[PDB]
Parts: C-alpha cells; structure tokens; sequence
RNA sequence: CGCAAGACGGACCAGAGCGAAAGCAUUUGCCAAGAAUGUUUUCAUUAAUCAAGAACGAAAGUCGGAGGUUCGAAGACGAUCAGAUACCGUCGUAGUUCCGACCAUAAACGAUGCCGACCGGCGAUGCGGCGGCGUUAUUCCCAUGACCCGCCGGGCAGCUUCCGGGAAACCAAAGUCUUUGGGUUCCGGGGGGAGUAUGGUUGCAAAGCUGAAACUUAAAGGAAUUGACGGAAGGGCACCACC
C-alpha cells in the first residue's frame, strides 16, 4: 500500500583513528516522526569489518566488532567492541595428532574497559621429528597456560583501549606468548582468538573526539 | 551469444542406456579454452558442435 | 531513492542463506544486519512442499531478491552462508550453491563468503530416542 | 517366543497370581 | 563364533566409552565403535567457482572450505556405501583405501 | 541488540591414560589416596586363595524435598495399511537434573578366576630410570625443556611362526595332559517341565537369594564343507533386454 522505504534515510558510519581505513560503508534508518528519534535506533549497532578492510596489508581472518557511540549529523561515529577469528581459520587450525591449549582471562585496563581474552595455541612438530604425534604432558600445559595468562594480563592492564587495539591489529600477543613459551614445549599457530567486552565506562563525548580526532 | 566448438577428444559413453557421449571440446574463438561436454548423436574427433549455451559443463565420470 | 555514491564505489549488504532440506531463505540486511532490505523464501516460489528446498526454488528467490536490492540501490554483498545447526545436521542443504550462483548471475558484486552455521560446545538431548528414526 | 517377553509373561502371570493368593486368604 | 579379533570397536584397558549420535539417524553409537568422516571440502562447486571469481570485488580471492566431521552408525555407513562388506581374508587389512593418486 | 533458567563440556579425542569393578574429559584452588621407576635404607616370613561375614556396584524402578531447558515410557491425535492397537510426523505425563533414604540386577563380556615358574622372533606405543654424535629455546656458560639413536623395568595392544595345543574356528596361551600331580576358590553332568511350584529369608513395592518333583522326549547343540536362496555388495553378457 504505502512504500516503507520511501521514508528511509542513509546514514556513512566511520571507524575510529586507530586504522587507515575510515568509510566502512553505509547503513538505513526511518526517518523521525516525532514518537521514535532516529538517533537512538541508530546507536547500539555492531558492524563486524574484516581486517582486510580496515588496513591494506593486514591479514582478512580477523575481524573486529565496532559499535556505534554517536551520531554526528550523518556521519554515525563507532568504537572497538570486539575481535574475533573467522570460522574457517579456526576449522583449519586444529588438526588430529597434537595438543590445544586454550586460557581466558578478564583483565581491566587503565581508563575502565575490561575486557576478557582468549588465547590458543597447537604443539608445533619438529623438523627431523619421526614420532607420528606431538603431545604435551599436562604440567607442561599447565606451565604453557599460565604464561599465556600472565602476558595476556600484563598487556592490557598497563595500556589502555586505544593502545590494545594497536596490540591487537598485528597481534604481537600472540607473538609474544609463542616466543616465551619455546622453552616448555614449542608452540605454533599461537594467536589471541576472541575479544569480549564486559564492563564500558560511563559515555564521553570528549574521548570519543581524542578517539576519532 | 552462439559459440562454435571442436571436438578435441572423445572420453566416453554416458547415459542411463549409454545414449549420450562424454567428449573435450575447444572453443574456436579462444583455442586456449577447453571443457568437457555431453553429446546426443554419432560423434567423432574434428566434428563442430553449436554450444547455444556455452558456460554450462558436465560432471566427467 | 538510495544512497547517493559514485559509480566507482560500491554499496555492500550482506546476504544471509538458510538452507535447510526442507526449505530455503535469502536475507538480505546492512552491515549492521539490523535493517531488513528484502527476505524471499523459496516456499513463495513453488506451490508444493517438496520444491522448497529444491536448486530451481532458490534460484527463483535470488533472482527476485536480487532484482529487489537493485532497485534500493545495493550492487555487492557480503555472503553469511547458515545450515540448520544444533543437534541437527551441519551440511547446507541444496538449495544454497543453487542460490548463491543465481544471486552472481544477477549482476551483483560478491563480498566475503563466511560460515555461520552454529556449533555448540555440548548441547541438549537430540530427538530420536536410542535407536534414532527407523524410518 | 522371545526368551525376554516369556519372562515378562512369567513374572506377570506370578504377579496375578500373588494377588489373587492372597497372605490372608 | 567371533567374527572380529577386536570385537569391531577400538576398546582396549577400559570399560565405558561415552556414546554419540549418528548423523544420518541420530542413533546412539559408542564414540570408539562409530564410523568417523572428516570432510573438508569447497562452499561453491566447480562450475560456481568460475562463476563466482569474475563476480568478485577482490583479485585472487580465496574461497572458504567448509569441514565437517561425520558419525556413522554401522547400518547407515553399510547402507550408505561408505563402508562395504569385504572377504574374510581382507577383513583383517586395515590400510585405508589408496585415495591418493 | 540484551535478559533469565536448566542441561550438557564438540572439534583436539587415539585399538591413548587412570580406577577393584561399575566408571572417569572447561579453568583454578584445597583435601586425602595410588601405580610404576630409583635405592649398597628398615622389619625379617610377616605370604597365596579364600566358608562365615562385609564395602562398592550402569540403566531402569520406589519414598520424601528442590528444580523443571531438551528429550520423552503411558496417552491424545495425523498418516501408512486389507487390517497397525507398530515402524513415520505433532503434542505430551512419569521420568531424564540435584540432596537424603531404599533396590543389588545387565551380552555387569576378554562370553576366558587368582597367585607362581618355564617355553620363539619383530616393530611401535605410555610411565620412570640409564647412556650417547648431532639440531633447536632459555641473549653468553653449564643445566633444563623439544627432537634423534640405543638399554632396563612394570602396562594397553599389534604383526609373524610347523613351540606346542584343539572338533575346528582359533590361542604365545586356550602351551608345557594317557610322557596324565605347583597352590587354591567357585562351578557343569542329554533336551524340556523351569529358575516354575512350595518352604525359608530380605524389601514399602517391584522384586532379590536359596531352590524341586510328577511328567514328557531321541535327540537338542558346537565348528567347518558343498549347494540353494537373500526386498546384500561388486562385475559380465543378450535386439527371445534396453537405448
Ligand atoms: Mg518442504
Ligand atoms: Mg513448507
Ligand atoms: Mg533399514
Ligand atoms: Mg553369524
Ligand atoms: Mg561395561
Ligand atoms: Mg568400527
Ligand atoms: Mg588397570
Ligand atoms: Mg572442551
Ligand atoms: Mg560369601
Ligand atoms: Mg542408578
Ligand atoms: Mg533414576
Ligand atoms: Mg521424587
Ligand atoms: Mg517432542
Ligand atoms: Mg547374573
Ligand atoms: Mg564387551
Ligand atoms: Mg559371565
Ligand atoms: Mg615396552
Ligand atoms: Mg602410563
Ligand atoms: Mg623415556
Ligand atoms: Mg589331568
Ligand atoms: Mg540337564
Ligand atoms: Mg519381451
Ligand atoms: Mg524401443
Ligand atoms: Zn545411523
């Protein structure tokens, strides 16, 4: 009868300073009619962006959750939400003849996110090895999960979100973790997996600014 | 659009009776091209098939 | 009626496919997933309960989806593909390869392709019973 | 007969029986 | 009369192997009995795979493989034909079928 | 995009590990227990198997409380069918989950009691210990982790053998048996009646343990062989098959 799209308006959404890439496309919303503000349908949207598409050169299999804060007269303004690994990245790395060592840990950092971090990692065969499989005994995964945990907890405590997030584009966590963890038992394919949000600090209009310029 | 192929070499005979024949043909357009095709008839090595649709392919058994 | 972009630039949607074996739906949503641009189910094309699921059903819904975002004005789309998860099968049904080739046919610019089908860590009773479906 | 359901029938059968014989009786 | 030296299961030094659910029938099958399927394959076919490279936004872009594992139970492996009765004598090779070429 | 409840810990997960057996898989902490290995420590026969008597004992079931997501006996429907009171589909009650009391039964199986000695090879695998070129990490050094080549001791198994057994299938034990004796516990005597009746005993109940006879019958049964069949698998042929 009546077209609803014909009272649709299009809103850019952009990313935060921290990557090169700022349009990360466009989004819908109806228009107001004096009951129901657009602005406030408009907030509390996720967008998860492949990597790919923020930085040139960085790897696709990571993508990143970003939530719109505010709107700025069609120009919505996001922040870092969440990280996560791509489903078929993580099919690919668990293979039959090794151990997986996965730990978590919830750690705040210096301006009020607190965040909840997952890292894994896979026993890594030698080179001249002839034993079919690489197993770790369970001391051994002990050791290799609290060394994971305690350079997860000493990473993002001392930072804050806007440092974090530049740890986390390249991942130098996991680069971290693999290098301390040689001595126990060697390790590959170590990576910080998922990024979730727990606990925000009260909404500022000034730090959402520093944080897009 | 038309295409215009030539058979290249015969594969087989498919078909639930064996009525259709597994073939390799190359565009004439682009002698680079080749695929595999199914063909109703008698049908040997140098014959020009008429692809109407020319994308479509055939599971090779 | 659409966003005002240039010609070089391209509008992105993401495009969500629920197959089944019993049926199959192409959804097309924003980035955000939150705004619904056009739903079409293959049980709208076909008049039968066992064509739902079939290539030629899902085919036709691309098709009119596709047609659909054309004229709002979205020209690529980022693919979320979905099998019925669960304690049930994780194997797409028949219908999305079918789809998803028709909905390229169209003309549309293809983004990313992802799984999404969900897995749980453990999870509930599966119906049957100890000796599954005799069928 | 299944050796199963010939038992099921047997302990049926003792069930009547046990309540048609009676203790007070 | 025994069929099998190992009783057509894998358990050896213990007593209960949790049961999972057949993928075809949702049947309960002993995890070690059950006939396992690990199948990585491609999300688009073949003709979809050249179909879908020139629709593409991006250059060389690699299509996702889907991985699924697969329990069978013995009636739905036989009666699928993913496993098949074998002579007496070849019961006992173990070797899997030289899949590769 | 969030919230709430309950149940389960995928992939990694293996002819791998632990436990007397039932059985045991998210992280961390605490508590007590244990096998194996190392030992130029200590006691000095303290040991093996076991009437009586005890602890534990899947699932289902019973009695009280707490929760009730999923599944789901009974039940109500819709289909199928000559007929279905079944298989299939929609719902759904006990139950499935936790605590406290009962129940003591499974193809509770390696269908194979425990302790000890002897009697062929081979390659792996888990734990502990010992020895040895060489690659890697702890920026240097030993040393300790990850690999590599070996040896010893227990453990789960695998391949091979005219060791020898057996009716054979098969078994390095199911061997060392008419060339018959290492110790010890339980237990069978053609097939049915029948694990039934009765007595005793335990339990709230369901039922558990012990457990006959009258009568009837010339076979029942095990392993293997050749055929015939199969709504079992794979090949081949035929215009009295098809295309
Ligand atoms: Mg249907
Ligand atoms: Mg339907
Ligand atoms: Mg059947
Ligand atoms: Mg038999
Ligand atoms: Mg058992
Ligand atoms: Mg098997
Ligand atoms: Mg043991
Ligand atoms: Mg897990
Ligand atoms: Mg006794
Ligand atoms: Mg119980
Ligand atoms: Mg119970
Ligand atoms: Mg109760
Ligand atoms: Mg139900
Ligand atoms: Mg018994
Ligand atoms: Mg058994
Ligand atoms: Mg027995
Ligand atoms: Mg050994
Ligand atoms: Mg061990
Ligand atoms: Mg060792
Ligand atoms: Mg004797
Ligand atoms: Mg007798
Ligand atoms: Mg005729
Ligand atoms: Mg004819
Ligand atoms: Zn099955």
């Amino acid at each position: 009868v009546v077209d609803p799209f014909s009272k649709k308006d299009w809103y850019d959404v952009k990313a935060p300073a921290m990557f090169n890439i700022r349009n990360i496309g466009k989004t819908l919303v109806t228009r107001t009619q004096g009951t129901k503000i657009a602005s406030d349908g408009l907030k509390g949207r996720v967008f998860e962006v492949s990597l790919a598409d923020l930085q040139n050169d960085e790897v696709a299999f990571r993508k990143f959750k970003l939530i719109t804060e505010d709107v700025q007269g069609k120009n919505c303004l996001t922040n870092f939400h969440g990280m996560d690994l791509t489903r078929d990245k993580m099919c690919s790395m668990v293979k039959k003849w090794q151990t997986m060592i996965e730990a978590h840990v919830d750690v705040k950092t210096t301006d009020g996110y607190l965040l909840r971090l997952f890292c894994v990692g896979f026993t890594k065969k030698r080179n001249n090895q002839i034993r079919k499989t690489s197993y770790a005994q369970h001391q051994q995964v002990r050791q290799i999960r609290k060394k994971m945990m305690e350079i997860m907890t000493r990473e993002v405590q001392t930072n804050d979100l806007k440092e974090v997030v530049n740890k986390l584009i390249p991942d130098s966590i996991g680069k971290d973790i693999e290098k301390a963890c040689q001595s126990i038992y060697p390790l590959h394919d170590v990576f910080v997996r998922k990024v979730k949000m727990l606990k925000k600090p009260k909404f500022e209009l000034g730090k959402l600014m520093e944080l897009h310029g | 659009p038309i295409k215009l192929a030539r058979v290249t070499k015969v594969l087989g005979r498919t078909g639930s009776q064996g009525q259709c024949t597994q073939v390799r043909v190359e565009f004439m357009d682009d002698t680079s091209r080749s695929i595999i095709r199914n063909v109703k008839g008698p049908v040997r090595e140098g014959d020009v098939l008429t692809l109407l649709e020319s994308e479509r392919e055939a599971r090779r058994l | 009626l659409g966003p005002q972009v240039a010609e070089g630039e391209n509008v992105f949607g993401v495009c969500h496919i629920f197959a089944s074996f019993n049926d199959t739906f192409v959804h097309v949503t924003d980035l955000s997933g939150k705004e619904t641009i056009c739903r079409v189910t293959g049980g709208m094309k076909v008049k039968a309960d066992r064509d739902e699921s079939s290539p030629y059903a899902a085919m036709l819904a691309a098709q009119d989806v596709a047609q659909r975002c054309k004229e709002l004005g979205i020209t690529a789309l980022h693919i979320k593909l979905r099998a019925t998860g669960g304690n049930r099968t994780k194997t797409p049904g028949p219908g999305a390869q079918s789809a998803l080739r028709a909905l390229a046919r169209s003309g549309m610019k293809i983004g990313r392709i992802e799984d999404v089908t969900p897995i749980p860590s453990d999870s509930t009773r599966r119906k049957g019973g100890r000796r599954g479906r005799r069928l | 007969m299944r050796a199963k359901w010939r038992k099921k029938r047997m302990r049926r059968l003792k069930r009547k029986r046990r309540k048609m014989r009676q203790r007070s009786k | 009369t025994k069929k099998r030296r190992n009783n057509g299961r894998a358990k050896k030094g213990r007593g209960h192997v949790q049961p999972i659910r057949c993928t075809n029938c949702a049947r309960c099958v002993p995890k070690d009995k059950a006939i396992k399927k690990f199948v990585i394959r491609n999300i688009v076919e073949a003709a979809a795979v050249r179909d879908i490279s020139e629709a593409s936004v991006f250059d060389a872009y690699v299509l996702p493989k889907l991985y699924v594992k697969l329990h069978y139970c013995v009636s739905c492996a036989i009666h699928s034909k993913v496993v098949r009765n074998r002579s007496r004598e070849a019961r006992k090779d173990r070797t899997p079928p030289p899949r590769f070429r």
